[PDB]
């Protein structure tokens, strides 16, 4: 029959995964692929979110 | 009261039969009259 | 031929024959303990006649007793379709006590209720034959009537009250005689002058039992399953002609319960259950020129005909809270019966069966009410603005109203029938539970 | 709120209705059975068909057991619409049956009659009627197919069909005599019609074909039947008059164990008249207008439950001298006894005296065996016959006591006993425990 | 034979069983293992004049009204069994 | 719901068993006594019992006649006719709440109460066809009732 | 209803004395918006109303039915619209064509 009340629901695959994030609030537009620098968070105040947007298909 | 898990309920041709039917229909048969070799265009007739 | 059936068996047929257990061509007849069913009349005290009041003792002339009949000899104080089952509104009423206690009591209406629900097709023709006049009798004509009682002993052998097992207790029936009969002693609000006053008699059928069973009986405890009548007679809203009039009343019922069953009535008139009207059989004269609508057609005072009846709708309700979903009075009046009876019930009578087969004696479920702290029938009125004198009006209206002629459908008589235990042990007994 | 509410509302009076329940109501569990068929064989008639013939059939070994037996016949109108009465009935005089040479039963036209107006009801009486008779104001010169069921004991329930294949040495047969006249097929009161028909006549017999368990136990095992059997003779009725109340003492040569009498008062001319001849709509020929005449009935309406047109006042069957119940009217042996016992509704003339709770069942319900009473006798007191059948004032104002002067054109007095028996099967040959 | 009741003109019944108005089983005949059965039926012949109650009324076993012929659909039913089997917290038919 | 639509209902888990159902219909009349004839059994069309989409059975309009032909009787019979026509010759316009009860296996013994309760996991479905026309109701024979 | 059980039912009167009695100010004010026509409207004039229900899990969330943790009981509203409407389809007894 069935497993009813008690079954293991979906957590993040039900809408689908991100693949975009906060990654284009600050987007590249040249085609080259730009100098990547990783986040470290070095601000005591002021952060921010960019997801540093690595080209993963380069030219 | 009463349970009513027929929302995520699989339909009732899973619990059916298949062979429990009519009767065993004696009219698919095989074909085993093989007409005659004969003669043709290919393998034409002998003299007389 | 039927070779051609039994030759075409197969899987399917397992379920049916297979490992079969019975056979229909064998049957195997119960034998029984030797007994004999013997009519003796009873003695009656006190005069009988319109008003009076009398009673009977059952006589020690058997072991175990069942049937009960009244009979009536009335004359009629006019002419055919003046009188409706007049033997059954004569016996106003019927009492029956043990010991000194009371177990049960019957009242005409009861009879005319219970005819109107539970008995059918020739049963009840055979019946109404028994109770009234149906062969266009004329005034004077003189006639026995025999109306049978409807005690839990006097429907089944099953229940066969043991009065051998009585030994120290009276059992006795106490019978109430109307006042007046609709037809032999009255005709509407007038007397008849000359009517002839009834000549009565009670009959019983005794159960005569051979030598094993009656010691038995005389000398074991018994716990007979029975049945009991509770009624109660309240007013009812007086139905209105510019609104619908609306009820909520006191079930003050106990016990586990059989069903309820009601009807609302016109009590100047014997048997009328919906309004009168000027269409054939609804009213005196009905369909001509002399037709009133004050009067019915008393031969003809009961009808099928719903848009005559006052309810609309209704429910009931236990502890404040719905028993069921509010349906309307026909619902009532045709589903209820077809359901739980199987005969046909006449309009302004109405059923609701807390049991699958109410008209048996096996208690197929049961509400009980001496469970209940607060129940009650709420019920709501047809608007009574048709005009009762014009058949268009009378026939073509709506399912929501009736004729202003229902307005005079002021009694409420609400019944209950429910399973008690009538315990007996050394000679004596009584009912197990008091409420 | 709902259902649930009354389920919760649990107490100490439920418990003598559902503690420790036993059953269900919800699932029922069906019996396996043995595999069995059921088919229609015409069998073959001896003899020559035609009015007042005999004939005869040997039940052919066409199956296993025997139930149904239905006689065919082809009756025309020799009159108009109310001209008939169950003509097909009135026309199968009487049938025997016969068993290894021997009688084991024989049933009457007139018991036929009888049977219905005291068993069959509603619409089975109905249906009945629609296979015996021309029921929808057919013409002179309408033709139909009647179907005439017979009720021997193994005609009314698979329970008691017959195992043919046990009787390897001896046949069952049925004689049947065939009517002089029937009314309004060949005959008019007393006159022939000219150029009327003669029947044409076809005996059913529904044959129950068994699996092979089954047939081989029922042509190896010796078998006992509890069976039916009826008893009767013809009397002449004291004759009634204008001034007197007969009055009449029927020794009854009766034996064996009986479930019920029967008995009915006739006109001889004509078939099923067992009430008076009166000028009131049904009860004559020509009722309700200048042509009525009470010295021949209304055919189609020959039957009547108008009692004011029954022959018996009262009546007490005595057993050795001894009243076996208290003096009862001939109504209360028209309408009440089958009231209580049977359920339907029986015709005026008609009447029945159960020893047994239930008349019209198979299992036996208690008996009254005759072959033990030295002198049973049957009482009866007839009504006086002053009353001018032709004035409806006169037969339709009068009294109990009294009946219309055409009452005493009923002369024949019919007295039936049903009883029981044992059918015993054993060794190739069937049989009779009591003679 | 097998019901009790009336049923009216131009309505039929063939009982394979004693008692087919019940719940109870008794006899049937299973059309799953008869390959041809048919309902062979003879018709009465239309040539009674409708329109004059004597022609109707006053005639023959055989014979039936002109506008008998109006009667051109037939409806034919069979009852049969089958059983319905829950488990799992499902159901359906044993036979499909 | 209408003349000629086909509709459904979904049975509700608020209780155990079923047995007993019985539709509720209101018809008119479209012209005088005489003129209809078991008008609420003419309008259900067909009706079809289905769990967890595999049909079980069905009835048609005719079916419903023809059962009530050969298996109702007596009173039962004409109460039946009393729920489903107008028998007390009532006039055009009249308005009537009629009772059709199904004839399912289940709405006629308690002792096959469909287990809706047992079928925790399926649906339990009834389809209802409704007439095109009803003779008396909205045509009189061929004729549109306006 | 929850799991096929009554669980509360509500009346148009209900609505009518609920808010009566226990709305007001502005709330009371707006929630009017949403049932009634306030800006002088004129016949014909057409509006989509809004009628808040008052159950308890539409009240604070703090009893939101946990529809999650009810996986096998089904929560249905059964509604009944009036048969008349003041100012909309009636007019006292008499009907608005």
């Amino acid at each position: 029959k069935n497993l009813q009340a008690q079954n293991f629901l979906t957590a993040t695959q039900w809408i689908g995964v991100n693949t975009q994030g906060s990654s284009l609030k600050n987007a590249n537009y040249d085609l080259r692929a730009d100098p990547i620098i990783p986040k470290a968070d070095v601000g005591p105040w002021m952060m921010s979110s960019v997801d540093p947007n690595i080209y993963q298909k380069p030219l | 009261i009463n349970p009513n898990g027929e929302r995520d309920g699989t339909g009732s041709y899973v619990t059916e039969n298949m062979c429990s039917m009519t009767l065993e229909s004696q009219r698919g048969l095989v074909n085993r009259y093989i007409t005659p070799p004969g003669v043709t265009g290919v393998v034409q007739q002998g003299g007389e | 031929g039927g070779l051609s059936q039994l030759v075409a068996y197969g899987a399917q047929d397992v379920y049916l024959t297979g490992n079969p257990q019975i056979t229909f061509f064998k049957t195997v007849y119960r034998r029984y303990t030797n007994f004999a069913i013997e009519s003796i009349q009873q003695t009656i005290n006190g005069s009988v006649g319109f008003g009076n009041k009398v009673s009977t003792q059952i006589s020690r002339n058997g072991d175990l007793i069942t049937d009960i009949v009244v009979e009536f000899v009335l004359t009629k104080g006019g002419n055919g379709g003046t009188t409706y089952y007049p033997a059954e509104e004569l016996l106003q009423d019927v009492e029956l006590e043990i010991g000194g206690q009371r177990i049960d009591k019957h009242y005409n209406d009861w009879f005319r209720t219970y005819d109107a629900l539970f008995r059918m097709n020739d049963d009840r023709y055979n019946y109404r034959r028994m109770t009234d006049w149906v062969n266009n009798e004329l005034v004077g004509a003189q006639k026995r009537f025999y109306v049978p009682l409807i005690f839990f002993f006097n429907q089944t052998p099953g229940l066969a009250l043991p009065l051998i097992a009585l030994q120290y207790h009276e059992v006795k029936l106490y019978f109430t005689l109307a006042s007046q009969v609709q037809g032999v002693n009255y005709n509407g609000s007038s007397a008849i002058a000359g009517a002839a006053q009834p000549t009565m008699s009670v009959w019983v059928d005794y159960i005569f039992l051979d030598t094993q069973e009656r010691t038995r009986f005389a000398q074991l405890p018994h716990e007979y399953l029975i049945e009991q009548l509770q009624f109660t007679g309240s007013e009812t809203a007086t139905p209105s002609a510019t609104t619908q009039a609306s009820q909520n009343i006191r079930l003050n019922f106990n016990h586990p319960t059989k069903y309820l069953a009601w009807n609302f009535n016109n009590p100047t008139n014997y048997g009328q259950y919906t309004a009168l009207a000027n269409i054939p059989g609804a009213c005196s004269g009905a369909g001509t020129a002399a037709a009133t609508v004050t009067t019915p057609d008393y031969g003809n005072t009961g009808t099928y005909n719903e848009q005559l009846a006052v309810l609309d709708s209704a429910k009931i309700q236990l502890n404040g809270q719905d028993r069921f979903a509010t349906r309307k009075g026909s619902y009532f009046n045709k589903v209820q019966p077809y359901q739980s009876i199987g005969g046909v019930t006449p309009a302004g009578v109405y059923l609701y069966s807390f049991a699958l087969k109410p008209a048996g004696r096996q208690p197929s479920g049961t509400c009980n009410f001496s469970r209940i702290d607060n129940a009650t029938l709420s019920l709501t009125y047809k608007t009574c603005s048709i005009d009762a004198t014009s058949p268009a009006a009378v026939l073509g209206n709506t399912e929501t109203v009736t004729a202003n002629t229902a307005t005079l459908l002021t009694a409420l008589n609400i019944y209950a029938k429910n399973y008690n235990v009538l315990r007996i042990m050394s000679g004596m007994g009584g009912l197990a539970y008091a409420n």
